[PDB]
DNA sequence: AATGGTAGGGGAGGG
DNA sequence: CCCTCCCCTAC
């Protein structure tokens, strides 16, 4: 039928998922059960400026398990959201959500074990 | 508009002559214009009513 | 000059039977003729200004495909293979359409050489050259070829998305709205066509000289029988591709066939930019300005990215994989295969001549002790204080003028504590000595007989005195025509093209750009008047007008025929009108098609014959109705695209642009004033109404410079006049790319829809830093890159022809890059081990040393033009505000063109030549450059400035307490350092500085901007906030602007609170203009999923449609509406009170509470919660003729002498206001009435324009006079006066 | 029948 | 309380 524009975003998301799977298949140097499934059943969305930067943290997220989200269309289908800075309005809107510093992913990758977000929470 | 023009719900013509020039006029009043037709589409004013 | 010149205004193609001026044989198949051949009709204008119809023969569309042969052919098997493939393609195409001969679809196929443009290709590549006879089937044949319907394999097609007209113009170096040069031309049957009096009236000495020099009446004149005239122009000519002298001037370069650039063997790439530069220099020289120059600065760039090491390792691995086992190392000299016998084949531009027709001092004291010198000084105190850790300047935070608004409550928002204290003496802390406050604890002891003196100083004498004292003989433009109509509707139902006839048509050709100075008044009136009607009417109308000649016709058909004849005689190039869909040309066309059964479109066209289907895209976007040979514009749509108004109404547009107010009368009033036996005043009023409409529209088009800007854009891009505003920016990008790349024998890939859909997604996104929601009292420095993406293209060499492929997955068999798959040479990476550039996402790009990109040249030329325009704009200060506006519009257009050139990539939807990898690399390197700039800014210890907000290129730098004077130098230093650390094309400019700035969220900030230190009055700058958004109401915009200005200037929240309370009380009472409380949201009737999801304005549109089907708004047209008071729980869409229904409503009251809450509380809270206060508290804190609480006459206390005085005062004030409003309306209506006496006040009161506040004020005054309250006051007055 | 992308926010109706 | 559709703006 007509391509329109609503289905274009869905096709873009499907293509992003396929490319992430292809990149994961290409990157076979990761050890099994170590630094490869630390972010299992976890969805991470990058918001705002990050010190490691996106398209680099994206590789660490994709290779080490889990799915990467480029658009936060639905708030249910996301576990952890990464944002170095958040305004007051967005802090109010995103209450009771797990917002962590961008150093959490690199710390978990270096430690080779999933790290709790209690200490790495953006608040306080 | 520096010239006085007449209307009677049927048409508008130009009025010329020294008789009507030296007389103030306000729209909404009616007068009886008498005279002869000029060379152009204008009516000369000779006597007034 | 010595060359025939015709300005290419409009271009069209039509199929015709072959003649002896057209090629009747094909090189591939010399034994087969052509059933039909394509011909191009060009509607041109001579430099004298006369129109001319130009026929172009021998132009055949062609497309390229991969060659299935080899490079070792002996020039004999190639012809046989071409003949076989041509026969197979023709047979398959004809079978699909549903040996023999008589070729009709495919003309000829040849073998040509070329360099592919999609990817890095160096060696010569052979391509087939399939020439088609029907340009309309190009897309269908491309789709058939790409799907492998003809051949077994799915052969890739090249150069198929380019339009036939665009391809021909690029091949022949033709520019839209530009002269064409021919050495000789073949004249048609008559040397001067005379439809009515065209030959006699348009005859001039210049035409005589031109036709005597370029025609001899023996050879140039063609036979009447074989070549009859087709066009409705004064002169029609026929040319050949050999005749056109616009070619042979292009610079053809062959450097892409090998590493010529690297070996060293052998700026204005686009010729259109030179003309624009020369014109701009001539314009700036008229002001006695200086020369043009730009001093560059040396850049000390190193630039490794975040993942440079991994990409380098992967590149090394790929080079190890794709390399021959030992052997000789590749060299730039012998890498290509020499002696390949490629000279036999012909270049793409050398194949164009083939298949052509080929026609034939104070003392201290007696004993004084001196103390030690102070540790600090006048200048070092500030530096020492700053080093101590406190800001140099302590800007005052928002406060309260009086402590009564403090409320003694903690001020906080989202967990952030805010300290707000008043400057009043009540809340000021006492002065403390040694860190401990001092105060009296014991009760005061007052004595007897104590004298006191006032403390506050009185105003000075000087202040009171000061207060009292103050209180070229060459046609280079397009002819223009404007038409408007008047219809006698029945009752109040608006014009109807089915039951209502046209009674009057007014035309006014634009005399500014109309040449030939023929005998016409430039304005005319056409009115139908049957002889059976009242007599002396034509004489009355002529005497009423007495300036513009008026033509009268018995019937509407005769008037339409006369209008068509006048259009043919004048032959305008542009037909206009405010709304050419429901009125003007559209109404006449609908009437002729429906009731008169006349095809007036063909008659109005410039061709007698040879003209299909309607185009919904034209109706939706612009220029719904198409007339051959003429360009039509939806002028209201053009104004919508140009200026950001809120109503887009002719009266509103006139008031907003030309500063002229035009009364609007209902169609019932028009049909009651246009009837017979009426006064001359009414006829004069309606005639002047239509004349003012036409003249105002003409002046609007002249002031907006729409025609001139579009002509300049067409000349620069090269497309025709129509495609500038009809087609998208992708057409301009394709035209520029084709024109630039055709000089290097480049071949452009044409991927299909499936290839674009299946392309890689765009994961890389631009950086949008989240701002901190706070009120920045200290000056904020904003730094924005100028043409960041074009600078990236210029510097890092990012283009389609300089892509080796993604760094990963590289192999010598098959790689995926963009929308195509190709193969790399055996040792391409080993030879290019040094002249390569790695993109931040992992894409290898060739260095500028080995390959210079065409996109780089085009973007460099565009950026040079834009920089010169900006320099000229900055060089002129307040000398000519219209020239500055025109230059700003031109530079906006250039920036938009550069942005569209970038946006040709990443076009995953509706993209003809997209490439995900290139655009991803561009945005990723832009984000990396922004991150590096942020790191550089934050690294330096000379300024503790921290970036708080950042756009895709913009950078918001906070400067705490820098006094706003050193901030200019600090920002200049930051910009210079960032530019030095970046590449040569990349430049960073200071732009402006935000002294008072509020950051709400992403893409939403408001503050005061200081463009230059010399500026004294700051300019209000708002982005994304409700002030600039049109989804609200003017009242909320004004309130927000006033509150923001008060907060930024006085910094006293008490004044803002008082103003807000006053506004809320005024809204609740009802003393509002009722014009600033109406919404303006466009509605798309056909773009709604369901009625439930339809917008608020859709309900009003449907309600208006139900009562009358002719009130159908155009696509994306704003529909005003208001929200009246309703029952509790009622939906917002339910009420949907239209302004016409609201004003006519006897007992309709606007929802004061709904407005006050839902239009003011959210935006004011968003703009003020960053300070620590909420506007909701301020909003919530706010029987009987007089206000005795309660009480016949409804008055407890008599107080006759005061009550009657108050009633008289109120009545007198209301009557005086009404009289002033009536006088103003009468003066305004004098423009049409041309009379200040009786029968003009009635016309003035008949006005009901909704774009003028005077009408709303008059309606309110009439309602107040006719209200029940006025009756009650009169009854009370009578009762009190009854004594 | 034509359409250049990216992102972000807010308001109304239905859960 | 959160999702979806419509409107609008900034790059
Ligand atoms: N409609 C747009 C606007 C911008 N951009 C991209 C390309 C631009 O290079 C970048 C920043 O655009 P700006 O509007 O900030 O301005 P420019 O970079 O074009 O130049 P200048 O700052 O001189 O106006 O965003 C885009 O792709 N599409
Ligand atoms: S309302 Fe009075 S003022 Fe406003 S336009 Fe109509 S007439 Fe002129
Ligand atoms: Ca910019």
């Amino acid at each position: 039928t007509v391509y329109t524009r609503e289905a274009y975003f869905h096709e873009k998301a499907h293509g992003q998922t396929l490319q992430d799977q292809i990149l994961k298949d290409q990157y076979k140097d990761q050890i099994s059960s170590q630094s490869s499934k630390i972010f299992k059943n976890c969805v991470i969305y990058i918001n705002g400026y990050t010190k490691p930067g996106r398209l680099q943290l994206h590789e660490m997220i994709v290779l080490h398990g889990g799915k990467f989200l480029h658009y936060l269309s639905s708030k249910k289908t996301v576990t952890h959201i990464v944002a170095s800075n958040l305004p007051l309005k967005k802090r109010i809107e995103f209450a009771n959500y797990k917002v962590v510093s961008p150093d959490w992913i690199v710390d978990s990758v270096k430690e080779a074990r999933l790290l709790p977000w209690q200490n790495y929470s953006l608040t306080s | 508009s520096d010239e006085i023009m007449l209307e009677d719900e049927s048409g508008r013509v130009l009025l010329v002559g020294d008789f009507i020039r030296s007389t103030p006029f306000i729209t909404g009043v009616v007068v009886g214009i008498l005279g002869m037709e000029a060379e152009a589409g204008t009516f000369q004013v000779l006597d007034i009513c | 000059s010595d060359y025939f010149r015709i300005q290419l205004n409009n271009q069209d193609y039509y199929m015709s039977k072959p003649t002896f001026l057209d090629p009747s044989h094909g090189e591939s198949l010399p034994l087969n003729q052509f059933s039909q051949v394509p011909n191009i009709r060009v509607f041109g204008a001579l430099p004298t200004g006369h129109q001319v119809l130009c026929h172009v023969h021998g132009i055949l569309p062609y497309m390229f495909i991969k060659y299935d042969g080899q490079i070792t052919d002996t020039s004999t098997l190639r012809h046989q293979r071409c003949a076989q493939v041509h026969k197979t393609l023709e047979v398959k195409i004809r079978a699909s359409f549903k040996k023999l001969g008589n070729l009709n679809f495919v003309a000829d196929v040849s073998v040509v050489k070329g360099i592919p443009f999609y990817g890095y290709h160096v060696g010569w590549n052979l391509f087939y050259k399939i020439s088609l006879l029907n340009p309309s089937c190009l897309s269908r044949i491309s789709e058939l070829i790409r799907d492998g319907k003809i051949f077994g394999k799915k052969f890739e097609i090249y150069e198929s998305h380019i339009p036939y007209l665009l391809q021909w113009t690029a091949d022949f170096n033709l520019f839209g709205c530009s002269w064409i040069n021919v050495d000789r031309c073949y004249f048609r049957s008559p040397v001067l066509n005379s439809i009515l009096d065209i030959d006699k009236l348009t005859i001039n000495d210049d035409l005589q000289l031109l036709l005597d020099r370029f025609c001899d009446f023996k050879c140039n004149v063609l036979s009447r029988r074989d070549f009859p005239r087709v066009g409705n122009g004064l002169i029609e000519i026929d040319i050949l591709p050999q005749f056109i002298k616009n070619r042979e001037k292009l610079q053809h370069r062959d450097i892409h066939h090998d590493f010529l650039e690297k070996l060293g063997d052998i700026k204005p790439y686009v010729s259109s930019a030179r003309d624009m530069i020369n014109e701009l220099t001539m314009q700036r020289e008229e002001l006695s300005l200086k020369e043009y120059k730009e001093p560059p600065e040396t850049k000390r760039h190193v630039h490794q990215w975040q993942s440079s090491g991994e990409f380098e390792a992967f590149y090394k691995k790929a080079q190890h994989k794709t390399s021959t086992f030992d052997g000789q190392i590749p060299n730039f000299e012998n890498f290509i295969d020499k002696n390949q016998k490629f000279s036999a084949i012909n270049t793409p531009y050398e194949a164009l001549p083939q298949l052509w027709p080929r026609l034939p001092g104070l003392r201290y004291g007696k004993r004084a002790f001196v103390y030690g010198e102070p540790p600090f000084g006048y200048q070092d105190i500030l530096n020492k204080l700053e080093d101590e850790g406190f800001p140099k300047i302590d800007y005052k935070d928002p406060f309260f003028s009086n402590p009564v608004d403090l409320e003694n409550k903690p001020y906080a928002y989202a967990g952030k504590r805010f300290e707000i204290s008043s400057t009043h003496v009540s809340t000021r802390i006492p002065v403390q000595f040694g860190g401990e406050t001092v105060s009296v604890y014991n009760k005061p002891t007052f004595d007897m007989f104590s004298s006191w003196k006032y403390a506050l100083k009185p105003p000075t004498y000087d202040a009171v005195q000061k207060w009292y004292n103050k209180v070229s003989s060459v046609h280079d433009s397009l002819t223009h025509l404007t038409l408007e109509i008047h219809a006698n509707t029945r009752s109040d139902k608006i014009p109807d093209p089915a039951i209502d006839e046209v009674s009057m048509i007014i035309w006014c050709l634009e005399e500014e750009t109309f040449p030939l100075d023929l005998d016409i008044a430039y304005e005319g009136i056409m009115i139908v008047h049957k002889a059976s009607e009242d007599s002396t009417f034509p004489t009355k109308i002529q005497h009423c007008i007495n300036e513009i000649p008026v033509m009268f016709y018995e019937s509407e058909f005769e008037m339409f025929e006369a209008l068509t004849d006048l259009v043919l005689l004048l032959d305008p190039d542009i037909l206009s009108g405010f709304e050419i869909h429901n009125f003007s040309w559209g109404y006449i066309i609908e009437r002729c098609q429906k009731i008169h059964q006349f095809d007036i479109v063909r008659e109005l066209a410039r061709v007698k014959c040879q003209i299909k289907l309607s185009d919904t895209w034209g109706y939706a976007h612009s220029s719904g109705i198409m007339i051959t040979g003429r360009h039509m514009i939806n002028i209201w749509r053009a104004l919508r695209s140009d200026v950001n108004l809120t109503q887009y109404t002719i009266e509103s547009a006139a008031f907003n642009i030309l500063h002229k107010r035009l009364p609007h009368f209902s169609f019932e009033s028009l049909t009651n004033m246009w009837n017979a036996k009426k006064s001359t005043t009414e006829l004069k009023t309606v005639l002047n109404y239509w004349l003012s409409r036409a003249q105002i529209n003409i002046q609007l088009l002249r002031k907006q410079d729409y025609i001139a800007r579009n002509i300049e854009q067409a000349r620069l891009i090269g497309i025709d006049f129509h495609s500038v505003y009809y087609r998208g920016s992708q057409f301009k990008v394709e035209s520029f790319l084709i024109r630039i790349c055709k000089s290097e024998s480049f071949i452009l890939l044409s991927p299909g829809k499936k290839d674009v859909r299946k392309q890689k997604a765009l994961e890389c996104v631009p950086l949008v830093m989240e701002p901190e929601s706070a009120f920045y009292k200290s000056p904020l420095i904003v730094l924005d890159f100028q043409s960041l993406y074009p600078s990236i293209m210029i510097g890092y060499n990012y283009c389609y022809s300089t892509m080796i492929g993604r760094v990963r997955e590289i192999n010598l068999t098959e790689n995926n890059l963009g929308v195509s798959k190709f193969s790399l040479p055996r040792n391409i990476l080993a030879l290019l081990k040094n002249d390569v550039t790695i993109a931040p996402n992992g894409v290898v790009y060739a260095k500028t040393s080995v390959r210079k990109s065409t996109l780089s040249k085009m973007l460099t030329d565009i950026l040079d033009v834009r920089v010169m325009i900006k320099k000229t704009m900055n060089e002129i200060g307040d000398d000519n505000t219209t020239l500055k506006r025109l230059l700003n519009n031109k530079q906006l257009a250039l920036k938009l063109l550069a942005n569209v050139t970038y946006g040709y990539t990443s076009a995953s939807f509706s993209g003809r030549m997209p490439c995900s990898d290139l655009a991803d690399s561009i945005v990723q390197t832009g984000r990396e450059t922004l991150e590096k700039a942020i790191d550089i800014i934050e690294k330096d210890e000379t300024w503790n400035a921290k970036v708080v907000y950042g756009d895709t290129d913009s950078l918001f730098v906070y400067l705490p307490g820098k006094t706003a004077i050193e901030a200019f130098s600090i920002g200049h230093a930051m910009a210079e350092r960032v530019t030095q650390n970046n590449p040569k094309p990349i430049f960073l400019k200071f732009e402006k500085v935000y002294h008072p700035s509020i950051l709400i969220s992403k893409k939403r900030y408001v503050g005061f901007s200081y463009e230059s230190p010399s500026q004294t009055l700051p300019i209000f700058d708002a982005k994304g906030i409700e002030t600039v958004r049109r989804d609200g109401i003017p009242a909320q915009q004004k309130i927000i602007e006033k509150c923001i200005r008060l907060l930024f200037q006085t910094k006293d929240l008490s004044k803002i609170k008082k103003y807000l309370q006053n506004e809320f009380f005024k809204i609740q009472i009802g003393k509002v203009s009722a014009q600033d409380f109406c919404f303006a949201k466009e509605v798309k009737l056909g773009a709604y999923k369901s009625e439930k999801t339809a917008p608020a304005g859709a309900v009003v549109v449907k309600r208006r449609i139900n009562e009358d089907h002719r009130a159908e708004p155009q696509y994306k047209e704003r529909i005003p509406y208001l929200v009246v008071k309703g029952k509790q729980g009622q939906l917002l869409r339910e009420r949907c009170v239209s302004p016409e229904e609201f004003l006519e409503g006897e007992n309709l009251e606007l929802d004061s509470e709904y407005y006050i809450n839902k239009i003011l509380i959210p935006p004011l809270d968003r703009l003020f919660n960053l300070i620590g206060i909420n506007v909701g508290n301020w909003a919530q804190e706010i029987c009987g003729e007089e206000l005795k609480i309660c009480s016949l006459c409804d008055d407890c206390l008599e107080k006759r002498s005061t009550t009657t005085l108050s009633f008289l005062i109120k009545k007198l004030k209301r009557q005086k206001e009404y009289q002033t409003l009536k006088t103003v309306c009468r003066t305004c209506s004098y423009r049409y009435t041309s009379d200040a006496g009786i029968e003009n006040d009635h016309i003035a009161s008949k006005c009901n324009s909704y774009d003028c506040p005077v009408f709303y004020s008059r309606v309110k005054a009439e309602r107040y006079l006719r209200d029940n309250q006025s009756v009650q006051r009169e009854e009370a007055l009578i009762s009190l006066n009854d004594w």
